[PDB]
């Protein structure tokens, strides 16, 4: 069920939260079992969208699992 | 498993979590892993009142009774 | 895959980010599935918070070894 | 298991390592294990600050967990190896 | 010998836990697994080493134990 | 890899806190879990037990004094 | 007659539910879903900081919240 529901958001845009607060908003690339995340077209921002952008990647950006406290769709 | 969780069915129990939490209930279910079912559950942080709560058992640090 | 999309940017430059204000610039030469790490060519900027005030350290190495579970993030600067 | 397979060609060969808690330590890697902990004989000092509470001791051994970094040189190790092998490398 | 061999002999001994969180735990020991959790008696726990809860039963999860004192008459024991 | 040579030699142990042990090693498992015995506070000369054990999370490095 | 957590967890499905992570942070939203390792599905969570608490924003559609993180459970809300 929450497998579905990682084949089901693939493609989407997501915010992707860190332990430490920092959030990332992309496409999804693809996703692992151990939660590791890619993302295309990333930024970063600190707890919430609308607070200050801090980078933009023009690249890939691969997150790790350990790290992520939740994957969401907007 | 080392504790018989059994003896404590239904009583008032103390369950101090990983991050600093503490939180006493009345046991009303477990597992083997574990993860309690607290009743009448109150979260020692200075007080706030859950009700029915499922505790984890992988961020249980320790446990009495109360 | 996206431990596969990594193998993709291998001699390539890439950014990673740390636990503790630390980011890391090297060319990619070998990781695995904990993340971790080495890199060659490789410059390490800490940001530290003494005093009250904002200061960026560096450190530059010819090769080094990350251990994998202090990484955050991977990307290309 | 890779970097394990790594830190086994670098045994005799001089490294520096950074633990977690700001110590740094010079050695000679004598010994590596899964963990990827760390046996280090003749310890030297790197940095006057950094550098933790010893003297006697020349002879460490390091918990794997507690380390950020191992500091190499370029001729240490041959690069193609490296990327080749993490190329082979299945994660999943 | 082995600290868990060691644990699992000293069952109904006295001894002292700190815990990650600075809590001392003194107790007569009960039983032991093979993850070092434990369960103990006669429970006395301090919020920290300066010491006053007493306790009839406490189970403690291995991961969360920084060291044990134990009894010096451990060795003949 | 292994703690075998030190068997009941004195060490240092740095923690991960960055406080500093001397003692007489006389166990460890796989897991780094330390058998102490007449454990001392390097920085503080102070006697801490005469026997002790100690988890591997803990540990930071061990030294051959 | 025993009552299982997981059993629990799978009667609040469909409805509100509190998360509680170890940390301040807690989700309110509805069940959607979770596996046996408690990661978890919520339907339009709202995301709050707790001590006056902010209230960090107000997801649509749904998230995964990782169960590593998560101490508490409350069916709900």
């Amino acid at each position: 069920v929450t497998t579905e529901f990682l084949s089901d958001i693939i493609g989407k845009t997501v915010n992707v939260k860190l332990a430490s607060g920092l959030l990332y908003s992309g496409r999804l690339e693809s996703i692992d079992g151990f939660m590791n995340v890619a993302l295309s077209s990333a930024t970063e921002h600190y707890e919430s969208n609308n607070n200050k952008l801090l980078n933009k990647f023009n690249s890939d950006v691969f997150l790790r699992g350990t790290q992520v406290m939740y994957i969401s769709e907007q | 498993a080392i504790l018989d969780l059994a003896k404590y069915k239904d009583s008032k129990i103390r369950v101090k979590l990983m991050g600093g939490k503490l939180v006493i209930g009345v046991l009303k279910g477990y597992d083997q892993l574990m993860n309690l079912v607290l009743d009448d559950t109150v979260e020692y942080m200075n007080a706030r009142k859950l009700g029915l709560t499922v505790i984890r058992g992988t961020i249980l640090v320790s446990l009495s009774s109360a | 895959t996206p431990l596969d999309l990594l193998k993709l940017n291998l001699d390539e430059r890439v950014y990673i980010k740390l636990r503790g204000a630390r980011t890391l610039v090297g060319t990619l030469q070998a990781f695995d599935s904990h993340c971790n790490i080495v890199l060659s060519d490789a410059v390490e900027t800490i940001y530290q918070l003494n005093n009250e005030e904002l200061s960026e350290s560096e450190r530059r190495c010819e090769m080094v070894f990350i251990r994998g579970d202090t990484v955050t993030l991977i990307s290309t600067p | 298991m890779l970097f394990f397979s790594f830190f086994k060609t670098l045994v005799d060969q001089e490294v520096v390592v950074e633990l977690k808690n700001d110590i740094e330590i010079k050695g000679t890697l004598q010994s590596v294990d899964q963990f990827l902990n760390l046996k280090l004989d003749n310890i030297s000092c790197t940095d006057e600050k950094k550098y933790p509470h010893l003297g006697s001791v020349r002879n460490i051994f390091i918990r794997g967990s507690t380390v950020r970094y191992v500091y190499l040189n370029k001729n240490m190790v041959d690069t193609n190896l490296l990327q080749d092998a993490t190329r082979r490398e299945v994660m999943t | 010998m082995l600290p868990l061999y060691l644990l699992t002999n000293a069952k109904g001994q006295q001894m002292q836990i700190e815990l990650k969180n600075g809590e001392i735990i003194q107790g007569i020991l009960t039983n032991v697994d093979n993850w070092m959790n434990l369960t103990l008696s006669n429970v006395t726990e301090y919020s920290e080493e300066s010491a006053a809860v007493k306790l009839n039963e406490i189970y403690i999860r291995g991961t969360f134990i920084k060291f044990i004192k134990l009894q010096d008459n451990i060795i003949d024991k | 890899a292994t703690l075998k040579d030190y068997l009941n030699k004195r060490v240092v142990i740095i923690k991960v806190d960055g406080e500093c042990l001397i003692a007489s090693l006389n166990g460890f498992d796989k897991n780094t879990n330390l058998f102490i015995t007449n454990v001392f506070n390097r920085i503080s000369k102070e006697f801490i037990c005469k026997a002790q054990l100690l988890r591997g999370s803990e540990i930071a490095l061990v030294g051959l004094i | 007659p025993e009552i299982l957590p997981l059993e629990v967890i799978d009667k609040t499905i469909n409805q509100k539910v509190l998360i509680v992570l170890q940390s301040n942070r807690e989700f309110e939203g509805t069940l959607v879903g979770f596996d046996d390792f408690v990661n978890v599905i919520l339907e339009d969570a709202v995301e709050w900081l707790i001590d006056r608490n902010e209230k960090v924003m107000q997801h649509h559609g749904r998230m995964l919240l990782s169960g590593n993180n998560i101490a508490i459970l409350v069916p709900g809300g």
